[PDB]
RNA sequence: AGAACCUUACCUGGUCUUGACAUCCACGGAAGUUUUCAGAGAUGAGAAUGUGCCUUCGGGAACCGUGAGACAGGUGCUGCAUGGCUGUCGUCAGCUCGUGUUGUGAAAUGUUGGGUUAAGUCCCGCAACGAGCGCAACCCUUAUCCUUUGUUGCCAGCGGUCCGGCCGGGAACUCAAAGGAGACUGCCAGUGAUAAACUGGAGGAAGGUGGGGAUGACGUCAAGUCAUCAUGGCCCUUACGACCAGGGCUACACACGUGCUACAAUGGCGCAUACAAAGAGAAGCGACCUCGCGAGAGCAAGCGGACCUCAUAAAGUGCGUCGUAGUCCGGAUUGGAGUCUGCAACUCGACUCCAUGAAGUCGGAAUCGCUAGUAAUCGUGGAUCAGAAUGCCACGGUGAAUACGU
């Protein structure tokens, strides 16, 4: 359900590439432990203001083929409902029902 | 501790699919080389999924799905790469991938 | 109207499926979406003829499509250009060098989805749906299969209210877990709204599908019964 | 209910014993699932009884396990008329397990410095017919020995039975005619 | 011997015995026992009072509760003139740091009261 | 068995491999002493417990390998692996020890958890209104 | 209780807005949406007006307020008390 | 099933309408990458690298901004307008499909009785006859045991040797995954109406349709989802779309469902001491490395997981200890420090650790699951998975009472 979160995610991967690539460990290099006596100063602590949407921490995905409100499953690119649906029709390979 | 001469892995999604695909690789390995190792079974892998049986509600029964991932050794006593090129090429049955390497 | 989960919880335990490929780890998702896409786009291209089963397969270094039809050579075209085009798009979607072979299923001239086409027409045109499901089952049992179940739903006959109805015949077990057996869910709309048929068809309880392998893979085809094993 | 009679299963032995009366004593002494402690709890108790008297290690154990132990039980049944009871004779297996259960509940709250002292003293106390479950054995057997004078819905059952072939006496029944 | 706290035993090992004698838990009690040369394997009830006096003396340097709980008084008092909301919840005892409060709550958030289910 | 008579002793998913011969009475476990592998454990008094019965703590010699399970289950397994192996005085020895209970294996097998529950078989409770 | 990632920073987003204002000695409400921010020496003496998701609430920034992220001083949410109901009549 | 914003419905604030996305026309910037800065971020300006792709170099695709239609999009309403899909009775022990018959018929009969059962299974028998469904079966798995492979598995004797399969070497052996064998309520005895079959009996790894799992009929219930998804009638399309930030479900008054771990001592503590199974890791985890109170940190050989790592697995075991005293159980709160994905952890997130220290004595009405690898209880991994678990899911440690009776 609901296209706006699916719309957000599709824009995001080109915006990951554009903002975040040049500014991945830059947080760490300029501020944190990699800034060992170098940087840590104001004249360099203005450089990362473009990436905020681009960040992997907002790259939630959900169901990669329709969208779904939570309950995503990363190994299929699918969800609870949509896995069962694809299995009924035999579209998924290697698929047992558990018995041992 | 007797070691191997070459390193080979056969990878498949169910129990019929590994036995047929292996039995065919072991056949190619005799048909293009003299010196052959029969396959060791190795600990097969099993992935656990739980999903709901229905679109909404209930808790009493739900659903559990399994996918097994099957590993065969094969290998060859001779370390001859030409046999491994042929091995991985002529394996186009039951949708198994064999992964090659040297050492 | 409990509707037990009619095939999903029954597979891979000597019951073949409409995909056979190997993946694991985190890339299983990238291979499955790609497999959905090739299933959706490829059967649309060979839609010129009716089609009875679809099998897409990924062994070492190749992608192999098996397709099953009511007559062979029919989706393969004339010359060979038609089938090189089918292999162009299978490679394009999966991203691996492509193969296709033509093959037919057991009882080819009958299939789950061609019964539901037959039942749908009467309903699409808003006339003669009160004996149509029964004549569909009769024809269906004259062309093959050891038993058939049909369930029809819709705003049926063009009615201003909903109806469930069904028709069952012969031997169609429902806890069965051995041999492939053929299933289709139709969905379609016409002027008054949506109709649908759930068509289960049952060929055989050991006829059709794979069989259980009758050996270990461990003794067979082995020209040298050792590497060393301490015996040299 | 029940389509068939179903008996007890096989129970496995424990790494310190091959005797049954010992293995069944450690078993219902089991809590948290961990028998491998209970092995010791039985053998540390039995040595303390054995210091109290040296003729046996079993002195207080064997008669406590007789004395706090029932013989009969009463169920309550009524679907019409008036309230009645039906006594039943039960199996040795459950007579024994009520008795051992009651010994291990009573001894663990007895509050002495070792579980070994607590059990040897609570078997020593019930052996002499003055412990904590002597009262429980005496009340429960009194009620089952007494309600043998009653039967499920007696007043209609006394006409109903003699019409459908049966006796003219007064007898207990398992929720049916008499 | 017991004298102080909620987990000091009588006739059990030394490791535990310093851990509610105020200002010292397990980590320091390991270093203290070593420093006097005392084993991490004697029961404290077996000692002279003057080995307990040597141990106690090495506890007594670290912050006792009397001064800890004054730091927590001044902590709430500083925070409430800010209105730092985390701090307003810390005062009342409201599980705020990463927790739910709709739970079985009575000891912190108040007893049973007349409200609908 | 073409060097030593052999017992398998698999109990509770642990297996005691036990190779028996005549000897000076000793035990070797895991290419070591009972003190190395089972140092400071009740498990050592268990593994002598079948050898005391057949009066073979001093004249049966033994070589022992054990993997799987946990501390009690290996002790239990070696108790079955010795009595299994003991065939080489009489062909009825292993028959009779089984009759006495030492080859007798418990009635427990593998079982898989089921879904829709909180445990192997243990459905959720209901108390709703 | 919670340290603010492993090494030192300042918060880059609040720095460019504040730095130019602390030079002017401004104490006027600074229109801020960027609430994922910390308090630092450069930030004392300012008044940072903090969007809550309905409107900005002014937080007077001072020397006593170090050890905190912005937004907690001004309402994060309302409470639940001990006596209320919606249910009533009015005609 | 992993909810800071995102998520995501909700709410408020910026900002635009072909629009995050496809094709089709028009304009500015190549996208990609490196890099300073303003503003909240959207977005933009400047620097430096590149001007690729196809071609009428008309012009456009790619990403991004701009604009127009056709058109895209819609957790848009209506679940007596619907499709797909599923929960219930219940493992009820019955239901249905074709057809005859008895009654004027509605409809029964079968599909109901007795005895027996997972069973429409089986003895007896009436109008039910023939057949399917539930159930039985094929099925995967275990159990010994046969059987083959012989590493990334193993080691009785033998070598290098600290006595570790690490390696010369060996195949007795588990051992992994698979052909399967064996066990059929078949036998004997009791029970049972002769009888199905239940129980007992025995050898054996193992007997109750061997142990486990798969496994659930027609279908009323106007049952629940238009919110995976399909979809008409039918509404917006400068929006019931869409880009960006922040706030909230997870508040706290309590009640309520479920589960977790405690209240003990079958346990905790101190010291000393032991053995797993299984599985996850191609933007990832990961030996060594230097740093770290610990968790972790950045670097990296390595990896494809029977090879490398999570991992010291814990409870349990050895000894001593403890007396109902909130303790020798429990350790919440809180001060205060250290960490993770990311500009950014404050309220809404997770983990480590230092000091102090409360609630809780097995909980009332109510109430369920369970027949044995179960139940109970302790750790483990995994699905999920940006970041993290008390749960779930599956595993392995230690592993129970009883099943008369309705």
């Amino acid at each position: 359900a609901k296209q706006s979160m699916k719309a957000r995610e599709v824009k995001r991967v080109a915006l990951a590439d554009k903002y975040f690539a040049k500014r991945a460990e830059l947080k760490a290099i300029i501020s944190d432990v990699n800034a060992s006596d170098e940087d840590r100063w104001n004249a360099v602590l203005k450089l990362q203001t473009l990436p905020r949407d681009s960040s992997p921490s907002r790259q939630r995905n959900r169901c990669r083929q329709t969208g779904r409100p939570h309950g995503f499953l990363r190994k299929f690119g699918l969800s609870r409902i949509k896995v069962r649906e694809a299995a009924m029709r035999g579209e998924i390979p290697g698929l047992k029902k558990a018995s041992w | 501790m007797q070691n191997q001469r070459i390193r080979i892995r056969l990878k498949a999604f169910d129990h019929r699919l590994i036995d047929q695909a292996t039995a065919e690789i072991v056949e190619t390995a005799k048909r293009t080389g003299a010196q052959v190792r029969g396959p060791i079974p190795l600990p097969t892998r099993k992935e656990r999924f739980t999903v709901l049986i229905s679109p909404h509600v209930n808790k009493d029964a739900r659903d559990q799905y399994e996918i097994r991932t099957h590993l065969r050794l094969v290998d060859i006593v001779e370390p001859t790469e030409k046999t491994v090129d042929a091995l991985m090429r002529l394996d186009l049955a039951a949708g198994v991938d064999v992964q090659i390497s040297l050492g | 109207g409990q509707k037990v989960h009619p095939n999903g919880i029954r597979l891979g335990i000597v019951k073949p499926w409409n995909s056979t490929w190997f993946a694991n780890t985190k890339e299983f998702a990238d291979n499955l979406d790609s497999d959905f896409k090739v299933r959706q786009y490829l059967t649309k291209e060979l839609a010129k003829a009716s089609v009875s089963r679809i099998v897409i397969e990924r062994p070492a270094k190749s992608i192999r499509v098996t397709i099953h039809t009511a007559r062979p050579g029919i989706v393969i075209g004339k010359k060979g250009e038609d089938v090189e085009k089918l292999r162009k798009v299978v490679a394009d979607i999966a991203g691996v060098p492509a193969q296709i072979n033509i093959a037919e299923v057991r009882k080819p001239e009958l299939d789950a989805k061609l019964v539901a086409d037959s039942i749908t027409s009467q309903l699409e045109r808003r006339v003669m749906f009160r004996r149509a499901m029964k004549r569909a089952v009769q024809n269906a049992m004259r062309l093959g299969a050891k038993g058939i179940k049909v369930e029809v739903s819709g705003r049926l006959g063009g009615a201003e209210i909903a109806r469930t109805e069904w028709y069952r015949e012969g031997r169609v077990p429902l806890h069965t877990l051995r041999a492939d057996i053929d299933y289709n869910t139709s969905e379609a709309h016409t002027t008054y709204g949506v109709i649908g048929v759930k068509v289960w068809i049952f060929k055989g309880e050991i006829l059709g599908g794979m069989a259980a392998v009758e050996q270990p893979e461990k003794p067979a085809a082995q020209p040298k019964k050792q590497q060393r094993k301490g015996r040299k | 209910p029940r389509r068939r009679v179903i008996g007890q299963r096989k129970i496995l032995p424990d790494p310190k014993f091959g005797s049954e009366l010992l293995a069944k004593f450690v078993n219902i002494l089991m809590v948290d699932g961990k028998k491998s402690t209970a092995e010791s709890i039985v053998y540390s108790a039995l040595e303390t009884l054995a210091q109290r008297s040296g003729k046996s290690e079993l002195e207080a154990f064997e008669v406590a396990l007789e004395n706090v132990r029932p013989t009969v039980e009463v169920k309550s049944r009524r679907v019409g008329g008036s309230t009645y009871q039906v006594p039943v004779e039960v199996r040795p297996v459950r007579r024994n397990a009520l008795a051992m259960r009651w010994i291990v509940e009573a001894a663990r709250k007895r509050g002495d410095k070792s579980m070994a002292l607590r059990l040897a003293n609570e078997l020593s106390d019930a052996a002499e017919n003055k412990g904590t479950a002597v009262k429980k054995r005496e009340d429960v057997h009194r009620m089952a020995e007494a309600n043998k004078a009653f039967a499920h819905y007696r007043w209609l059952s006394l006409r109903s039975f003699s019409h459908q072939a049966g006796a003219s006496s007064k007898q207990p029944a398992l929720g049916y005619l008499n | 011997a017991r004298i102080a706290g909620i987990n000091i035993p009588d006739h059990k090992h030394a490791v535990i015995a310093l851990t509610s004698i105020y200002g010292v838990g397990k980590t320091r009690s390991k270093a203290i026992l070593a420093a006097a040369g005392i084993a991490e394997d004697v029961k404290i009830s077996e000692l002279s009072e003057g080995q307990i006096d040597t141990l106690r003396d090495e506890v007594a340097k670290f912050v006792v509760e009397g001064d800890l709980r004054r730091e927590i008084s001044m902590s709430i008092k500083r925070l409430m003139d800010l209105g730092c909301y985390r701090g307003l919840r810390h005062r009342r005892g409201l599980p705020v740091r990463g927790q739910r409060t709709k739970t079985n709550a009575r000891t912190r958030k108040g007893p049973r009261k007349p409200i609908k289910k | 068995a073409e060097n030593q008579y052999y017992g398998t002793g698999r109990r509770k998913s642990s297996a005691a491999r036990v190779f028996i011969k005549p000897g000076n009475g000793k035990i070797v476990i895991n290419q070591r002493s009972l003190e190395q592998y089972f140092g400071r454990e009740t498990a050592r008094m268990v593994v002598r417990q079948p050898l005391e019965l057949v009066d073979m703590v001093e004249k049966l010699d033994l070589y022992i390998t054990v993997k799987g399970g946990g501390i009690s289950g290996q002790a239990g397994a070696i108790r079955h692996g010795i009595t299994r192996a003991l065939m080489e005085y009489d062909e009825s020895l292993r028959s009779e020890l089984r009759k006495a209970g030492f080859v007798t294996r418990d009635a427990r097998q593998v079982e898989r958890k089921k879904v829709g529950l909180r445990k192997a078989r243990r459905r959720p409770q209901f108390s709703k209104r | 209780p919670r340290s603010l990632k492993k090494g030192p920073f300042i918060d880059l987003h609040l720095l460019k807005k504040v730095e130019k204002a602390v030079e002017s000695g401004d104490k006027k409400p600074l229109r801020t949406w960027s609430r994922r921010s910390t308090i630092f020496p450069n930030m004392i003496g300012l008044t940072i007006a903090v969007h809550n998701g309905r409107q900005h609430v002014p937080v007077f920034v001072t020397d006593e307020m170090v050890g905190h992220k912005l937004g907690e001083f001004a309402p994060t949410r309302t409470y639940r008390g001990h006596a209320a109901d919606k249910k009533a009549k009015k005609k």
